């Protein structure tokens, strides 16, 4: 919600975040154990 | 041709030295001499052959071995060592964890560093104990009665305390409990705490070292706070390392077990990547460090002031002194002991910076130390700046300023926090200036400050000077405008 | 799983291009077999001495013979110093040059002369620094003069050796 | 040997894994690649993939129509070869049940296992960078080479003495 | 018009469409591989040739059976100068290319159904007619051509080798029923990567440009650059972009 | 130094290949030598026609090729460059040089 | 099993446009949609032909029922120069065998099939086109007048031989177009001057540069050489004398890494030697028609330069 025009200003997400919540919500699907750490394949799927 | 030429070192393919040799055979024994496919000589110097092939290839690759290039394996550290840089070994992945903990569990119980396992490969750094480690509280609903707070404060070192009954479990008296905890809190540690914990008024709970949106990111560093009535989950941040050196690695938000539950655990989860270890050093990222190494500046007055800035939590301002000549100087100094002051950058994570120091030069003054192991312990000084609050006066001629108008020019004062240590001058010029571009253009205006607490008598307009370990300071409910 | 340096002895050198025989024609005639023999085994003795005209000339192997022309294009003459500690002084004086004296890094060049345990480093107030030596394996007088090199501009230095603690 | 995501054979699902090691994986055995190629290629009817109308296979021709076994058999048997890394195909049952009116055939297909050219792509490394030595032991020499020397010595005091 | 027509004509061009994604993609692919190799047996076979004939599988080494081949004929020819020599000038003569030739015929009623042949892949045995032989010969004999195979013929006398197809019949007369009449002609052909570098000569690649869509052919094009996966990005980034620079 | 990314190279993988290239507006011939025993490239840089090459070195990664040799009027004032696309472990092989086969050989150069 | 099959490939680039600085035809081939209008399956029909001279490269190409779409796009840009590239080899490697700009372009439609016609030029815009005007006094050294030159014609330096210490003897002033000067030049010092394919090639007559290339019955050679004289007339002689005069004639299967200035070595049965390059023609029918390559030799009396 912290995101695009907002009154006060227009905010713009870092590369960083965009990722954290997709591989959280991403996780969700399917639990903790889910390999997602660096050079994994689905890693390297979320990350194009 | 092909041995050493002008141009470095060649190497010969099959059929040109087959040609030669049996073109010197030819010779030998006349041009009726059979050398292809049926000869017995034949079978004879094309199997001698292809082995000096070997020994050509092999005497090519010896020559480049002396070489900025070609270089491998065992070669390669003989070429870079003459430049003293040498491969790393095996690498222990370190970085720190937080888990929330049961409202029950006592504060003086202490962790035994050698009977938990974050996950298959993790460990605790050290020994841990559960207070003055505190990152984040959560307090909300459930807590009538008679509560006791306390906070060691973050400059001097005396024990606070605050008195307060919670006649009510709801409504005004509730915040005005919350709003006299915040007030307690903030008082001590730094502003840029108070940024970070706020009241939910619509659900009655009370957030500290989160974000608007409910995310635990934490306090600006760890510190030790408790109530009698221990109320709420509270959190605290640990130190981990790895079992066994090689190449691991984790995310954000990875961690998320300890095999031995301890009672009263609650969740636990990174934040933020750890330095992952790595496996033995490799030539690629060898030449790579090799290549580097001209940014790589240590024990000099520009490189200490430099990594300070980029290797702590925080640390927004930072100010050295000397004093080396026979005697204390006016400033109370040791003869021959340096001075750091720093703001917000914690003590042990610090601490730990100042070893890019010049070995022997003493430094190790202040009023707060910590030791370090090298092996030998050591101790280390320095001291943190004691911030002191300004109280502003706006007056001007012109139409009325409306609500909600005023916090441009009460957050444009925010450069009066960019004052540096001792050597801070306010130049209400400066002032003047910047209340009249935070706003659209277009009388007169006019600048006051004085300490907070004093008589409306103490307004002035001459510039202010900080102490000798003092800082500026503002919060934004301390200004104030008047119509003329 | 396999080694980065291919400089080595190949390996099982003479049978090969005997493999090369095409039929076995001529295996088990006594005759070719010794003149083919004795010359490969020719390249065998200058197969290895390639290795040894590369590993050698390593810092770390040269002998004295060679070692000084190793330490004379770096400008470290042999003056009067011996084999066994010429090698050091080319070590401690090359890795000087990526040093800025700090506590940590003084105890990593004392690192490499004593040992993990033979050394020690006090430390005093006004400018004072004090070096422990208690498994030294090479006499430390000629070794000195580098030992103040790689130290700030303004150390105090003291210079104690025992054997043991 | 082309890569891509690897398909459960029993759901038809992405193969996700077991609970115990839950990820994502790709097909990196020939036999597995083949296997989802032929897959795919006889399950999306022809023409009904946009974006590439000549993809599929041509079922409305024959379902819903009277029509020889010999004429689909054949059809059936040239898809597979279409792929290029397929050696042969062996055997061929293609009955048809006229109660019923329901067709299966049965066949298998041979096809050839190959290397991996590079390694870099994924995952590990095969050379064996040297370790740096530890101590003093680079400037003095080291002590396992007593080590050896007495277990040497006395692995030979115990030969010569009959046991 | 009207839209109904419209989502006629693309039927129209798909489906025929797609007819050249079969045929034009099953050469291509019968070109990316050298390893197999056709063969015909054109008589020869029961004077003694069958000790070649079990040498061939069924997966590297095809052979081809026709039903029955009535003639064969083989020919050389050779040209010489119309003009007196000037006198030994024996070398006023050159050599052509051998052609052969040979009709044959396929039958829907086969007396032999020896499974080696390539035709009688998956015949059915008790049902000959149903197989329909005849169309599976001519499947087979257009690819060979079309993928311009180095053919063996193995005959009574002699065996030659790369051999290619530069032209066939096919027909189904009103007369003998059931069956086609096959005829081809062949000539011969003077034909003159992963190699041992012992065996490996210099070549050349004349002058040669910017080498596929890189990350500098991208800017010629406009294509935007391509984004790097974040493996690692904290040691070849300060290195990266001070030594190698960025296209712009 | 300020150097700017102009030109890439690919190998087919023949053991001995021989090409023409163009750079800086200059004209070089260049030779691509493979080495069994040390599995390496050896790499010989000289002008058109000429007798003899100009330089010839062994390639690796991360390392400046013409660093000791930008004193001759007819070598390139560039850099040359071999670096790997994919894990940074991967060293110089021989299948695996061009832009999308693992490690990218290129030539930058300065701006003037 | 396969055979030995031709290939192809054709590319159009944008107008060629001459700035301040050497043109490289190399980079105008991407097109503003990016990739260029690439052509590989159609029958064509070429003849490129090269030589040591003033005058530029000149090749003709044909090509049979191209798409609207394409010659709507040399429709347009009639007013301009295209670059052109063209590559050929078998079935494994296409090597450059010609690069300019498109001079002429016409297209004829009778009935049954079109037939387009094209005329390229090597370099054929900067070599007409670029004037000079400098001047040296009695003792300037020569070869600081051979680069100053060279540079007026914006074209790479392929191969230059330097002069030593060579110096004018008399006041020399140059207009006009530079490549008709430098073509002067050449008469008075022995020098050979001639641009092709882009690269500027200064060499010095009766001199050759290895061998860069050997023809042999395994090297696809085709028929015997022949003898054949470098020249349509024949020169007064005094029986420089290190001037040409002889030579010889080869043929071989197409093959573009060769040049006019090159160097072969010609392994035959009968004649053997080392020769000069002096005259290229490349011909082809991709469906019916040659595809092999015709070298003029002459014969080298000079120093191994």
């Amino acid at each position: 919600e912290n995101y695009g025009l907002t009154g006060s200003g227009f905010n713009l997400p870092p590369m960083d975040d965009l990722v954290q919540e997709t591989k959280k919500t991403f996780k969700s699907a399917f639990g903790e154990d889910f390999n997602t750490e660096s050079n994994s394949v689905a890693d390297k799927l979320i990350q194009i | 041709n092909y041995g050493l030429t002008g141009s470095g070192f060649n190497l010969p393919p099959m059929d040109d030295l087959v040609q030669e040799t049996k073109k010197t055979f030819k010779s030998a024994f006349g041009e009726d001499f059979n050398t292809e496919s049926n000869s017995v000589a034949d079978k004879l110097i094309q199997i001698f052959n292809e082995r000096e092939y070997q020994l050509w290839l092999l005497m090519g690759s010896v020559y480049y071995a002396q070489t900025m290039q070609g270089a491998e394996g065992i070669y390669l550290d003989d070429l870079l060592g003459k430049r003293g840089i040498y491969r790393l070994g095996k690498t222990r992945s370190t970085g720190t964890v937080v888990m929330t903990i049961d409202s029950s569990v006592p504060y003086n119980m202490i962790y035994s560093a050698a009977t938990y396992t974050i996950d298959t490969d993790y460990e605790l750094s050290s020994d841990v104990q559960v207070a003055g480690n505190i990152v984040a509280q959560l307090i909300k609903g459930t807590d009538v009665g008679t509560y006791r707070l306390q906070i060691q404060n973050t400059t001097d070192q005396s024990v606070k305390t605050l008195s307060l009954n919670l006649t009510a479990t709801s409504g005004q008296p509730l915040i005005t409990f919350f709003g006299q905890i915040k007030d307690f809190i903030v008082n001590n540690t730094i502003l840029s705490n108070q940024d970070r914990i706020w009241i939910d008024s619509t659900e009655g709970a009370l957030y500290i070292g989160y974000d608007t949106n409910k995310i635990m990111i934490g306090l600006s560093s760890r510190v030790d706070f408790r109530t009698n009535p221990m109320a709420g989950t509270r959190s605290i941040s640990m130190d981990v390392r790895s079992i066994e050196p090689g190449y691991i690695s984790r995310d954000v938000h990875s961690v998320r077990s300890i095999n031995p539950t301890p009672g009263g655990f609650v969740d636990i989860d990174n934040l933020s990547a750890f330095i992952d270890g790595s496996d033995v050093e490799s030539d690629n990222e060898y030449r790579i460090r090799a290549a580097t190494s001209i940014s790589e500046g240590k024990a000099t007055r520009p490189a200490i002031l430099a990594a300070l800035l980029n290797k702590v939590e925080g640390i927004e301002k930072v100010r050295i002194f000397n004093n080396n000549t026979d005697k204390t100087n006016s400033l109370g100094i040791p003869p021959y002991r340096f001075m750091v002051v720093c703001y917000g950058g914690g003590t042990a994570e610090i601490s730990q910076v100042l070893y890019d120091t010049i070995a022997t030069s003493n430094n190790t003054y202040g009023d707060t130390f910590y030791d370090i192991t090298t092996d030998q312990v050591e101790r280390i000084w320095h001291t943190k700046a004691a911030a002191r609050q300004l109280a502003i006066r706006v007056r001007y001629r012109g139409r009325p300023l409306s609500l909600t108008e005023e916090t441009a020019i009460a957050n444009g004062l925010a450069t009066a926090v960019n004052g540096t240590m001792i050597a801070g001058t306010l130049y209400n010029v400066r002032l003047v200036g910047t209340v009249m571009s935070s706003t659209s253009p277009d009388t007169q205006v006019y600048v006051d400050i004085k300490n907070k607490g004093q008589p409306d008598s103490a307004y002035v307009n001459t510039d202010v000077t900080a102490s000798t370990t003092q800082v500026l300071s503002l919060e934004l409910e301390d200004v104030i405008f008047s119509q003329i | 799983l396999k080694d980065v340096n291919h400089i080595h002895p190949l390996p099982d050198f003479v049978r090969g291009g005997f493999d090369y025989v095409p039929s076995d024609i001529f295996s088990g005639k006594e005759n070719f077999e010794q003149t083919l023999r004795i010359l490969l085994e020719r390249l065998e003795f200058i197969d290895q001495k390639m290795v040894e005209l590369a590993e050698l000339r390593t810092t770390l192997n040269a002998e004295d013979a060679i070692l000084d022309e190793i330490g004379r294009q770096l400008g470290i003459y042999r003056n009067g110093l011996n084999d066994p500690e010429y090698r050091a002084v080319i070590m401690i004086l090359t890795g000087n040059n990526s040093k800025s004296g700090t506590r940590a890094d003084i105890i990593a060049t004392l690192k490499q002369l004593f040992g993990e345990d033979g050394v020690t480093t006090y430390k005093g107030y006004n400018y004072r620094l004090d070096i422990n030596i208690f498994n030294t394996c090479m006499e430390v007088t000629d070794i000195l003069p580098e030992i103040i090199d790689m130290l700030p501009l303004v150390t105090h230095l003291r210079v104690v050796e025992n054997q043991g603690y | 040997q082309f890569k891509d995501l690897l398909l459960d054979p029993l759901t038809g699902d992405l193969d996700f894994g077991t609970p115990g090691d839950r990820g994502m994986r790709l097909a990196l055995t020939n036999q597995l690649s083949l296997r989802q190629r032929l897959y795919l290629r006889f399950a999306i009817w022809a023409g009904d993939w946009y974006f590439d109308e000549t993809f599929g296979f041509p079922y409305r021709t024959f379902v819903g129509k009277k029509t020889v076994k010999a004429v689909l058999d054949g059809r059936i048997k040239s898809e597979v070869r279409q792929e290029p890394d397929v050696l042969q195909i062996t055997d061929f049952q293609s009955t048809m049940d006229v109660v019923s009116r329901s067709y299966k055939c049965f066949f298998t297909v041979v096809t050839a296992e190959g290397e991996e050219i590079s390694l870099a792509f994924v995952g590990e490394d095969e050379y064996q960078y040297p370790t740096p030595p530890e101590s003093n032991v680079q400037l003095c020499g080291d002590e396992g080479v007593i080590i050896n020397f007495k277990n040497k010595l006395y692995y030979l005091i115990n030969f010569r003495l009959p046991k | 018009i009207s839209p109904a027509q419209q989502a006629q004509a693309d039927k129209r061009a798909r489906d025929a469409a797609a007819a050249k994604r079969k045929q034009d993609t099953e050469v291509s692919n019968a070109k990316s591989r050298e390893d197999i190799q056709y063969t015909m047996f054109v008589s020869g076979l029961r004077r003694g040739r069958l000790n070649e004939f079990e040498r061939k599988n069924r997966t590297d080494d095809l052979a081809i059976l026709f039903d029955s081949v009535t003639t064969h004929t083989y020919t050389k020819d050779y040209n010489k100068s119309s003009y007196a020599v000037e006198s030994k000038a024996s070398d006023h003569v050159t050599t052509q290319d051998g052609k052969f030739t040979f009709s044959g015929t396929v039958t829907d009623s086969p007396y032999l159904i020896d499974p080696r042949n390539m035709i009688d892949r998956d015949t059915d045995k008790e049902n000959p007619m149903l197989a329909r032989r005849p169309a599976k010969a001519i499947e087979i004999l257009e690819l060979i051509a079309d993928s311009h195979q180095l053919v063996t013929l193995v005959t009574e006398d002699n065996i030659l080798s790369n051999y290619v197809i530069t032209s066939f019949q096919v027909d189904r007369s009103s007369e003998a029923g059931s069956s086609i009449n096959v005829q081809v002609t062949l000539e011969e052909f003077r034909f003159k990567r992963t190699s041992d570098p012992k065996k490996a000569k210099n070549a050349n690649t004349g002058t040669k440009q910017t080498a596929e869509d890189g990350a500098v052919d991208d800017s010629a094009k406009q294509k935007r650059q391509t984004p790097y996966i974040g493996k690692n990005a904290e040691t070849k980034e300060r290195w990266e972009n001070a030594a190698i620079g960025t296209t712009d | 130094r300020t150097v700017v990314r102009t030109f890439d190279f690919e190998l087919s993988g023949y053991p001995d290949e021989t090409f023409r290239v163009v750079l800086d507006s200059v004209t070089y011939e260049l030779r691509f030598m493979w080495n069994e025993r040390d599995e390496s490239w050896f790499m010989s840089l000289g002008d058109i026609g000429a007798q003899r090459p100009t330089i010839t070195s062994k390639l690796t990664c991360y390392s400046d090729i013409l660093a000791p040799y930008r004193y001759l009027d007819n070598v390139p004032d560039g850099n040359l460059y071999l670096w790997p696309l994919g894990d940074i472990r991967t060293r110089a092989g021989r299948f695996n040089i061009g832009p999308l086969k693992g490690i990218q050989m290129t030539y930058s150069s300065l701006i003037e | 099993m396969r055979a030995m099959e031709r290939t192809y490939t054709l590319v159009i680039g944008r107008p060629v446009v001459i700035g301040e600085k050497p043109v490289n035809i190399e980079k105008f081939a991407n097109t503003s949609k990016g990739d260029a209008y690439e052509i590989k399956d159609l029958h064509i029909e070429f003849n490129v032909k090269k030589d040591n001279s003033k005058e530029p490269n000149k090749g003709y190409v044909t090509v049979y029922n191209l798409s609207d779409e394409v010659v709507n796009y040399l429709s347009v840009n009639q007013r301009e120069s295209l670059a052109v590239m063209l590559h050929a080899g078998y079935n494994g490697d296409e090597k450059l065998i010609f690069s300019g700009t498109v001079e002429y372009v016409e297209d004829d439609f009778p009935e049954e099939t079109r037939t387009t016609k094209f005329i390229l030029g090597d370099g054929t815009l900067n070599l007409t086109t670029a004037t000079t005007a400098r001047s040296y006094r009695k003792g300037t050294p020569v070869n600081s007048v051979l680069n100053d030159l060279i540079a007026d014609l914006k074209l790479p330096k392929g191969r230059v031989i330097d002069f030593g210490n060579q110096t004018l003897q008399t006041s020399m002033a140059f207009t006009g177009n530079a490549s008709q000067n430098l073509a002067n030049l050449a008469k008075n010092t022995g020098s050979t001057f001639s641009v092709q394919d882009g690269a500027v090639y200064w060499t010095k007559e009766g001199s050759r540069f290895n061998v860069m290339f050997e023809i042999s019955e395994e090297g696809g050679m085709v028929g015997t050489p022949t003898p054949k004289q470098p020249s349509s007339s024949k020169k007064l002689i005094k029986a420089h004398d290190i001037k040409e005069d002889v030579g010889m004639t080869v043929s071989t299967l197409l093959n573009g890494a060769i040049l006019p200035e090159s160097t072969v070595y010609l392994n035959t049965r009968y004649h053997k030697g080392f020769y000069k390059v002096a005259e290229l023609t490349h011909r082809g029918g991709y469906e019916t028609g040659d595809w092999i390559t015709e070298l003029g030799l002459v014969e080298t009396r000079g120093e191994l330069i």
